[PDB]
């Protein structure tokens, strides 16, 4: 059984050339599709048996390599190209993707805008307590949150989400959940969430005693 | 519920799947032993039909052997036409099943028919009365094609429809008793020779008649011996692995194709010209 | 018409069952391609399941998925289908049914069009109102939202200010514990809390449509 592993995720610029490596485990000679998912979209062929384009994709795409290793060129770039990219071999019969490359754009490094925000009057009447921390429009994408409490290490029951791509403005954004018992949000005062980010050496700090 | 017609199609498909490399070799050897087989064929019936003038049975038998040979030899890349420009299409992938229902029933009685009147040739001269008369062998070969559409009739079904295998009835009656005839064919011949009184020329048709006798068999025991015994492994050994059920049906195929390729050594035997004409074709080649 | 392959909508599922996906093709001759079934979950790549021949009825599967998958063809109405056996929370993905062309060297050698996708979801739970909790700290675009909480299914609508504000507008993706869904959402107002903003939500499978004032200290 082949074994496809893709380049990691990788940003790009609008009208730069960019290529997408995809390697396999034995010898494909060649028969790597090379497709495109947009989001929320079906893949869409773009690259047959290596080398050879699809008939309605445009010529920016150009597919090569054989044997082992395996490219995707694209050149120049276009808001239409910003998408999942799989490699599938067709050699042998348990038929292998690859992980999948994440292009996205490029720009200016903006800070986390690191929010508290405080669990509502009624959560502790319902039988529950849910703090949040919000940060948005920042970039890289490698953005480090975690729960300081009193002085202590804390992660259980701690969610994560992060949005994709921003259509606008190209950043991310992120939320963190901790979801606690009333009674050991109660009993304790101190609250922060710490977040470390590319965006500066010194750390953020917002934290959370009464109000 | 999935008859063999469907099967046949369906094991091309999956041996293309899984062994891509032995698939396309196995298509190698189809495609030379089909031209093989139609170089020897077009040969052998020239020879028999527009040289040879004494049409003895065994010349009317060897007829029907080459006619077979050319329809199994015919239907052999049929099998890979259909295949490739007809993929999906399994009622047009009839005439390669029915080639090889052809070569396994004609080629083996044909066989079996000619080993019989060349014993009865030379042990027992009945003075014609039942035997001889080439009439008596157009109906003998007539009776063998019908036996085999009602064989591949029985087998497939009347559209098509039969389930399962029931090969433990086939093999008996379409196998082990050409076999068994000619084993036993053979063995009086070689009882015969070795008590001694017999004169020169005498044992020199008995030991003739050895050579066809075992030719023959080494045939039937090498182009036909491992499809057989595939039928009735897949049946006494269900617990056998798919991939080698898959392996060793396309291989017993591709041997059970071979022997339209392996048959012209009967030729030989049967008619003197053959050689003759092989030796002339050989001197238009080279001048 | 140019080659389609259509497919069914959305299946919600339950552990332990069974569920069947069509895949109807339409455009060209459906005993001449084969139909290939492939997945993608959203944590791992895609993963191929298997195909079959609509002609001859021959099939293949992967090995993980053999005794999971099934796939038959239906050629008088030209549609494939894949029915999933013994269903488990592993198997909530999207399904894709590939044409695959045939070839000459190996048995498949393009895989030209793919369906539109049909997503399948297993899970115990039964669909479930939502339960928005506003929230607001207690500059002056200051940061505002609400937390949906304990949703099912997936599928739901958040709008802030029944559309009227759509500065910054961020709808998290949401996530599963204890077989519900959460949902967060954000929003900068600068006139806040002069001018009061509504969280408007709207669960289309449960049909509630709740609007809520943030309120808060200030």
């Amino acid at each position: 059984d082949t074994v496809l592993t893709q380049s990691p995720a990788l940003a790009v610029s609008l009208g730069q050339r960019v290529t997408i490596s995809c390697r396999a485990s034995k010898s494909v000679s060649t028969y790597i599709h090379w497709y495109q998912q947009r989001s929320g979209q079906q893949p869409k062929l773009l690259i047959y048996s290596a080398s050879n384009l699809e008939s309605g994709v445009p010529s920016r795409f150009s597919g090569s390599g054989s044997g082992t290793d395996f490219t995707l060129t694209i050149d120049p770039v276009e808001p239409d190209d910003i998408a999942n990219y799989y490699c599938q071999q067709i050699n042998e019969l348990p038929y292998t993707f690859g992980a999948g490359t994440k292009l996205e754009l490029k720009r200016a490094d903006a800070a986390p805008t690191v929010s508290i925000f405080p669990p509502s009057t009624e959560r502790l009447a319902t039988g529950g307590a849910s703090v949040v921390c919000l940060m948005n429009n920042f970039y890289p994408r490698d953005i480090s949150v975690k729960w300081k409490i009193d002085g202590t290490e804390r992660r259980d029951g701690v969610l994560d989400s992060v949005t994709d791509q921003d259509s606008k403005d190209s950043t991310y954004s992120m939320s963190s959940t901790l979801s606690l018992t009333k009674a050991d949000y109660e009993s304790h005062n101190l609250y922060t969430c710490e977040v470390v980010h590319k965006t500066s050496s010194s750390p953020v700090v917002k934290s959370f005693n009464r109000n | 519920e999935v008859p063999l017609f469907h099967l046949f199609a369906r094991l091309d498909e999956e041996l293309h799947g899984t062994f891509p490399g032995l698939w396309l070799a196995l298509m190698a050897v189809h495609g030379a032993i089909f031209l093989a087989g139609l170089v020897l064929n077009g040969l052998a019936l020239y020879v028999f039909c527009c040289r040879t003038r004494a049409k003895t049975p065994s010349v009317i038998y060897t007829i029907n052997l080459v006619v077979t040979d050319l329809l199994v030899g015919l239907s052999l890349p049929t099998r890979f036409a259909v295949y490739y420009g007809a993929r999906g299409c399994l009622r047009c992938a009839f005439p390669h099943v029915l080639g090889y229902f052809l070569n396994m029933h004609c080629s083996i009685w044909f066989l079996t028919c000619i080993c019989v009147d060349r014993y009865l040739a030379i042990v027992r001269p009945e003075g014609s009365r039942r035997c001889r008369q080439p009439a008596c062998a157009r109906a003998v070969c007539a009776f063998v094609w019908l036996a085999a559409g009602a064989v591949t009739l029985s087998v497939l079904g009347v559209t098509g429809s039969r389930p399962c295998c029931r090969v433990f009835a086939l093999t008996v009656l379409e196998f082990l008793l050409p076999l068994l005839v000619i084993s036993v064919f053979t063995g009086r011949i070689m009882c015969a020779l070795s008590r001694p009184g017999l004169l020169h020329q005498g044992r020199q048709r008995r030991v003739r008649a050895m050579q066809l006798l075992l030719t023959v068999l080494i045939i039937f025991l090498v182009c036909f011996t491992p499809f057989h015994a595939r039928q009735v492994a897949v049946a006494l050994w269900p617990d056998m692995p798919h991939h080698t059920s898959l392996v060793v049906y396309h291989v017993a195929v591709t041997l059970s194709s071979l022997n339209s390729c392996m048959n012209p050594i009967v030729y030989c035997f049967v008619t003197s010209g053959f050689q003759a004409t092989v030796r002339g074709l050989f001197g238009q080649h080279g001048h | 018409s140019q080659v389609q392959l259509q497919q069914s909508g959305a299946e919600l599922a339950k552990p332990g069952s069974s569920v069947k996906i069509s895949c109807k093709a339409s455009g060209y001759t459906f005993t001449s391609y084969y139909i290939s079934w492939i997945k993608q979950t959203t944590g791992q790549g895609l993963k191929y399941i298997g195909f079959i021949n609509p002609g001859s009825g021959h099939t293949n599967y992967n090995e993980k998925f053999k005794g999971k998958a099934t796939l038959t063809v239906d050629k008088s109405s030209s549609t494939a289908f894949m029915q999933l056996s013994s269903l488990t929370p592993d198997d909530s993905a999207i399904y894709y049914c590939a044409r695959g062309a045939g070839g000459f060297l190996r048995i498949i050698t393009k895989f030209d069009y793919w369906g539109q996708g049909v997503m399948v979801t297993v899970s115990s739970a039964q669909t479930t109102a939502p339960s928005v909790y506003p929230l607001a700290p207690g500059s002056s675009t200051v940061t505002l939202g609400c937390l949906v909480k304990g949703y099912f299914p997936e599928p739901v609508t958040v709008t802030w200010n029944s559309g009227a504000l759509s500065s910054d507008v961020h709808t998290f993706p949401a996530v599963l514990q204890s077989g519900l869904y959460t949902l967060t959402s954000s929003v900068t107002s600068s006139t806040w809390p002069s001018q009061t903003v509504t969280c408007n939500v709207a669960h289309p499978a449960s049909s509630t449509k709740v609007d809520k004032k943030v309120g808060g200290s200030g």
